[PDB]
């Protein structure tokens, strides 16, 4: 194939498997940055030759995972408050404006915020 | 007139009707701002400037206080020291903690004087929380986090006056004002971008450089911008090997702080479509080939197709340097050729304007002059789009006195106001001897501009003609303190191309059908007859058309990459520096043409820069004074106006089509730029687009 | 004592003074300094009080993690710490302390700017070792041995 | 000053041969409005036209061969560093920054 | 008044909707540009803005759109009028319009009660429509009538020293369009 | 010692005195990937981790075409 494991997509087409070691991560075959190497041409080197592909370092795509989390809603407030679910163990707090009729993600987080009056439209 | 005054016992002196804040920028005492930026109209609203003078209880705002004489001026009181905490407290209250994800940083103006100015720790533990702002969309080019302004004005005050792009201003009131468009829609000035400068915190970043390095990283190399022929000093920012952003810097007789959309966003188009290896045409493919085989390929195709004198075209682009310039006509005639030009689409085979007399083909009143200027008379010129900073230079004149701009072509939507005249040679004609004409000798300085698009008609030499013909019986337009005619030029090497005499005055030779064809640079040559049994050989640094027809392609270096000599259109010679290295085994330009000559036996005597820098002084002994300009003296430019002056010309009436059908692709690197074809999908080739539709 | 510093002044010690310029000597000073030590050590032990670690100047110390997290000016203090760093006002000192093996000191030259334009130290060590010559004249080689040892010569001090 | 201070530094002779130095003093930047950086006058080095940066192959670091990338002077006076560069025998070349010209702004302008 | 300053078009507003005065209001508008010298003929927006809302409802963006070209301004600094001042409605805004002043001054005189007897009535809370489009209630700052505080504002009259049983006569009446007088 | 679980490799160092089985559900971490057995340190083997560049090259070559003339 050599089509998707070489191009950055927002979301992949087949169904990712955990086995195939040429995948981007577990998770997730096509890589998630334009500048990000994918880990198929990052392997055809010649320091792999006598290695065992699958004890190497395979974390599972961050961007994937995040995307599985649930919309908060908000109820009668256009403004959420984040701050990582941790306090001190968190990110800063930042405040995240709701008027636009859509999901706004948190700076640091990566978690998605909207109005409960929006669901129905987000979820079409 | 000037009013002596002391700022903190350091006696100042400076023109009346000043303001404090540069009496005492003058005196050397930093006095905090936010909203004051000394090329913008003055508002008084950051309140963050403010000073304490002897006769008053009340705190005035430095940046609008006018100056007086004999007054006193204090800046350090503990109650001042007092009032910039204050306010220092008031704007962070409701600023967002988003300095580690912010593109602002490490330069940005809010924590610096935060830290110099205000208190070390905040007030605000409050439970409701701060103020949201939604984010405005406005663009490709600038990404907006409107939760950070500061409600300063800069980019209000710039779009509306210097820009002259009058949809961004506050809409809301109070708590709730929202700087931004109200309706959404993508802002449409070509000079749009340089808001991203102004804007002192992280409200307006950069969209094509959005998170992708911090100010500290980066490597600051001062060089010039070849997009376009005014040669606007930029700044480029290079980590490590890439290329990051473009920044202008301070010039006040070129670009005076400010460089176009296009010149700052085509950063990207030097990682894209690159010529890194020499490549050797086999068959209908290209195969890569070392400079062994690619300079002995072109020494073996020259002797097989074997070019008689005048039978070997060398073409430049408009991006080339000076040093190849030179480099290849010394190699050409070496082989004893002279069909040797640019890859532009004039018309008669001696271009209009010539090239012997430098007064006919420069901008003789010098830019950093076109303020003074009375009466401007436009010539088939669309500054918007040609030259795109000198075009707010003239508004900026238009706004604060009574200049009035007199145009003559194809008209255009343009941002100060406009006396159209006609479309053709016959309509400059009866203005000349008409009412607009004599505006003209009345005035002291008037101006009279023609454009590079003049030649790309079937009528240039009837318009050099009848403008000349107005100048050469006159006394205003030319004294020894003025010199009132000026050519406004667009390809990046017209003026070091003629200043080095690169063009052909023969008619015969001009139509000669060449064998050899040495493609330095040069990407337009569609309607250029290139015969299907042609050995072509194209030196660049962009895979383009150029490319594309060569038979063997020898990858050379950007602007980016080198030091070369570049003469802007005014004829200021300006050297650019080198930022990175070329990719792959890529060349530098005039190091090729003399390699190539060791294989072509036409040995060149120069060895390194200074050698080859040497010769700048043989061709022209005013092209090795850099940010210099040798202005044409006033008797001997009266006889280059007079040669221009010819009856027995026919005027066929042709509309003065401007020759910039698409503002951002217009080089090479523009056009493999992947942030211009994002601008052509939401403005348009024209800047013209209000929605953009590109958008997710 | 001659420059008391960091609450050296508060606490009650004495010293111990040679009369023989010999190792037996600086063996019985060294042995006195581990008694004088542990008679500081109780001391901070109970006099220790209560309040800040460092100077409640967030200019020069970064804010608390908590403060930062919530409060503006905070975070940008923390930011411009850990990459523009403090600026020192220009001048120059010459700061020497009672390290364990002597005088130690630092030349230090500012310039205004946020790192230091000249840092010059002044190891005990590297003193000692030039007398070393005009001490070992007229003794054996298992007499260097002692010497060496009764000059404490660490040599990242005298190779700084 | 007038001597070849040069053969007593011990520098390597490829600084006198083969690169070239520049004495300038820093622009002001576009970003950010203060006017400090721009006080202080400053020499470096020309880059390398092969060598200052390649990417290496294992990690994707930026190596070089260039031991004056990341060496930059800084002086008080503009005399002083042309001195010192001619003290050492560089072949250097003067940056002679640009003066903005003074233009006078007054509050009442916006409409008068 | 409702503070939103970033206007998002509708299926009820858009540019694509046009808007035209009506023949009177062409010639009031022709003759409120006589109050200003002929190089500032610009400061008739407020005028015309409002004059142009009562013939259509409210200040529409196509009000907005037309006002500009009328007065030959760029579309901004009308959006900038617009918005700053609070008499402007940028939406339907339905037929009536109740302003319940809550000052101090006002809040004296049990200027709370009026505001729980309206929306007692009308099943509705400040700043919301009816369902009929017949009323919109909307909080206020000082009108003036704070001498005669208890004082409610429906479209431009008066109605002072009023009571939760003094609602009960306006509230009832202008559904069935008997409108008691005002003052 | 690579063979140490991370959880107890704190606890066998006298760093804590709740063991990783007594944890409080509050006091776990929560991870929303599959954990997998332990992987001891594989230095000397096949497993060994292998260094390499995560990012592409920062130029992009010509893709050249031949275009012929009329
Ligand atoms: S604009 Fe400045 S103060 Fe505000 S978040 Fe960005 S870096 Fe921090
Ligand atoms: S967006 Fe930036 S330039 Fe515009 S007012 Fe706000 S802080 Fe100033
Ligand atoms: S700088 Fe004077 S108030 Fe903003
Ligand atoms: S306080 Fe209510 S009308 Fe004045
Ligand atoms: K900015
Ligand atoms: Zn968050």
């Amino acid at each position: 194939s050599t089509k998707e494991l070489t191009t950055a997509r927002i979301k992949d087409i087949s169904k990712p498997d955990e086995n195939n070691l040429q995948q981007q991560a577990p998770n997730r075959i096509s890589p998630w940055s334009k500048s990000q190497k994918p880990r198929a041409e990052a392997q055809d080197n010649v320091r792999f030759a006598v290695k065992d592909l699958a004890k190497q370092p395979r974390p599972y795509a961050a961007i994937d995972l995040i995307y599985k989390q649930p919309i908060r809603y908000i109820e009668h407030d256009n403004v959420a408050v984040c701050d990582g679910n941790g306090g001190a163990q968190g990110h800063p707090k930042v405040y995240i404006n709701l008027d636009q009729n859509k999901a706004i993600p948190c700076g640091y987080c990566g978690l998605r915020f909207a109005q409960a009056a929006f669901k129905e439209d987000i979820e079409s | 007139k000037e009013v002596e005054l002391t700022v903190d016992g350091v006696k100042v002196s400076i023109e009346a009707g000043s303001s404090i804040i540069q009496a005492a920028e003058k005196a050397g005492v930093t006095i905090p701002r936010y909203c004051y930026h000394e090329k913008l109209a003055v508002a008084g609203n950051c309140r963050m400037c403010l000073v304490e003078i002897e006769r008053s209880p009340k705190l005035a705002a430095s940046c609008a206080m006018p100056v007086q004489n004999g007054m006193s001026v204090l800046t350090n009181t503990p109650k001042i020291k007092k009032a910039r905490e204050g306010v220092t407290e008031m704007l962070l209250e409701n600023h967002p903690l988003d300095c580690p994800v912010c593109d602002q940083g490490g330069e940005c103006d809010l924590q610096e004087q935060s830290l110099r100015y205000g208190s070390d720790r905040g007030r605000f533990h409050e439970i409701v929380g701060k103020r949201a702002v939604e984010n405005k969309a406005i663009g490709p080019l600038i990404k907006t986090s409107m939760n950070r302004c500061i409600h300063c004005t800069r980019c209000v005050r710039f779009l509306n006056d210097v820009a002259g792009a009058p949809e961004f201003g506050t809409a809301g009131r109070g708590n709730d004002m929202q700087i931004g468009t109200y309706v959404e829609r993508n802002v449409n000035s070509e000079l749009s971008a340089n808001v991203i400068d102004l804007c002192p915190v992280g409200a307006l970043t950069s969209k094509p450089y959005a998170f992708r390095a911090r100010p500290w990283e980066l490597k600051r190399t001062e060089t010039i911008d070849v997009h376009d022929a005014l040669g606007s000093n930029v700044r480029v920012d290079t980590r490590g090997i890439e290329v990051m952003r473009v920044l202008p810097r301070l010039n006040d007789e070129i670009n005076e702080e400010w460089i176009s959309d296009k010149t700052r966003f085509a950063c990207d188009g030097l990682k894209t479509q690159r010529l890194t290896k020499p490549l050797i045409r086999q068959g209908n493919t290209f195969v890569d080939a070392t400079w062994e085989e690619a300079l002995a390929t072109i020494a073996e195709g020259f002797q097989k197709v074997q070019p008689k004198e005048n039978e070997i075209k060398a073409i430049v682009g408009s991006l080339t340097d000076l040093e190849s310039i030179v480099a290849l006509k010394d190699l050409v005639n070496k082989l004893g050729s002279e069909n040797v030009s640019t890859d532009g689409d004039a018309t008669t085979v001696p271009p209009a304007h010539g090239a012997d007399f430098r007064s006919n083909y420069i901008f003789n009143s010098t830019i950093d002059n076109i303020e003074e200027a009375d009466q401007i008379l436009l010539v088939g010129t669309n500054p918007r789009h040609e030259a795109a900073v000198l075009n707010a230079r003239i508004r900026k004149v238009w706004l604060r006195s009574d200049l009035e701009v007199h145009h003559v072509g194809e008209e255009f939507d343009s941002t100060f106001e406009l006396n159209h005249l006609g479309s053709d040679v016959n309509a400059l004609a009866k203005a000349l001897t008409g009412e607009v004409g004599k505006k003209l000798s009345e005035a002291s300085k008037p101006l009279i501009i023609i454009g590079s698009g003049v030649t790309e008609t079937q009528d240039a030499e009837a318009v050099y003609a009848t403008v000349a013909k107005f100048v050469t019986s006159n006394a205003n337009i030319v004294t020894p303190e003025w010199n009132g005619f000026n050519l406004l030029h667009r390809e990046a090497s017209r003026v070091g191309a003629l200043d080095v005499g690169f063009t052909t005055q023969s008619p015969e030779v001009a139509n000669t059908k060449a064998k050899f064809i040495y493609l330095l640079g040069a990407d337009e040559i569609v309607n250029k007859d290139i015969p299907k049994d042609a050995f072509v050989v194209y030196q660049g640094h962009h895979g383009d058309l150029g490319a594309s027809f060569a038979d063997v392609i020898l990858p050379g270096s950007a602007y980016t990459e080198k030091t070369a000599t570049y003469v802007n259109t005014e004829g200021r010679v300006q050297s650019t520096r080198a930022a990175t290295n070329p990719p792959g085994v890529a060349r530098e330009d005039w190091m090729i043409i003399r390699a190539l000559s060791e294989y072509l036996g036409a040995t060149l005597p120069y060895d390194n820069l200074y050698e080859m820098r040497s010769r700048l002084a043989d061709v022209a002994p005013h092209l090795l004074r850099h940010e210099v300009v040798e202005p044409v003296s006033e008797g001997i430019a009266k006889v280059g106006f007079q040669s221009l002056v010819k009856p027995g010309i026919q005027s066929k009436g042709v509309l003065l089509k401007n020759p910039i059908e698409n503002f951002y692709f217009t080089d090479v690197i523009s056009k493999s730029s992947p942030t211009m074809a994002k601008c052509v999908g939401s403005f348009g080739s024209k800047i013209e687009k209000i929605k953009d539709e590109k958008a997710n | 004592k001659s420059q008391p510093y960091d609450a050296y002044d508060k606490v009650d010690f004495d010293i111990a003074v040679g009369t023989k310029g010999d190792c037996y000597d600086r063996y019985l000073i060294r042995m006195t300094e581990f008694r004088q030590s542990l008679r500081i050590i109780e001391q901070c032990c109970n006099q220790m009080p209560p309040g800040p670690v460092k100077v409640e100047d967030f200019k020069v110390a970064p804010p608390p993690r908590a403060l930062m997290k919530e409060d503006m000016e905070a975070l940008i203090h923390h930011f411009l710490l850990y990459t523009k760093g403090y600026a020192v006002p220009a001048g120059e000192t010459y700061t020497a302390i009672e390290a364990p093996k002597g005088e130690m000191a630092v030349y230090v030259v500012s310039d205004g700017s946020e790192r230091p334009y000249r840092c010059k130290i002044r190891a005990p060590g590297f003193a000692h070792l030039g007398a070393f010559d005009h001490i070992a004249r007229g003794h054996f080689l298992p007499d260097a041995v002692a010497i060496i040892g009764t000059m404490d010569l660490v040599f990242g001090e005298v190779d700084r | 000053t007038d001597l070849a201070k040069e053969l007593v530094s011990g520098a390597p002779k490829e600084l006198i041969t083969e690169r070239v130095a520049r004495i300038y003093q820093e622009a002001k930047a576009a970003t950010q409005s203060g006017q400090h950086n721009t006080e202080t006058w400053k020499i470096d080095w020309d880059i390398l036209n092969k060598g200052n940066r390649w990417e290496n192959d294992l990690m994707g670091y930026q190596s070089s061969s260039d031991y004056m990338q990341g060496t930059i002077l800084k002086f008080d006076t503009r005399e002083g560093a042309i001195r010192f560069a001619k003290g050492q025998g560089w072949d250097y070349y003067i940056q002679e920054p640009k003066v903005r010209r003074f233009v006078k702004k007054d509050y009442s302008a916006n409409f008068y | 008044s409702h503070m939103i300053s970033v206007h998002r078009d509708t299926p009820k507003d858009n540019p694509e909707i046009p808007f035209e005065f009506t023949k009177e209001n062409l010639e009031r508008a022709k003759e409120i540009i006589a109050k200003y010298p002929p190089q500032y003929k610009k400061g008739a927006v407020m005028p015309l803005l409002d004059l142009g809302q009562r013939q259509l409802g409210f200040t529409s963006i196509s009000v907005m759109n037309y006002v500009a070209k009328y007065l030959d301004m760029p579309p901004m600094r009308v959006y900038e009028v617009a918005t700053f001042y609070t008499m402007y409605n940028r939406k339907p805004m339905g037929k009536y319009n109740v302003q319940v002043c809550t000052t101090t001054p006002c809040q004296l005189c049990g200027s709370d009660g009026i505001m729980k007897a309206i929306t007692e009535h009308l099943q509705i809370r400040p700043g919301q429509t009816t369902p009929d489009n017949l009323f919109t209630l909307q909080e206020v700052e000082c009108l003036g009538a704070c001498v005669n505080a208890p004082m409610i504002a429906v479209n431009d009259d008066f109605y002072e020293d009023l009571t939760p049983e003094r609602t009960v006569e306006i509230l009832k009446g202008f559904q069935s369009g008997d409108i008691p007088k005002p003052g | 010692m690579s063979e140490v679980e991370p959880g107890w490799h704190y606890w066998l160092a006298y760093g804590t005195d709740v063991p990783p089985n007594q944890l409080k559900p509050e006091e776990k971490s929560v991870r929303a990937y599959p954990v997998k057995k332990h992987v001891p340190n594989l230095t000397y083997t096949d497993g060994a981790y292998v260094p390499y560049n995560t990012a592409r090259p920062k130029c992009a070559t010509w893709d050249p075409k031949v275009t012929e003339r009329p």
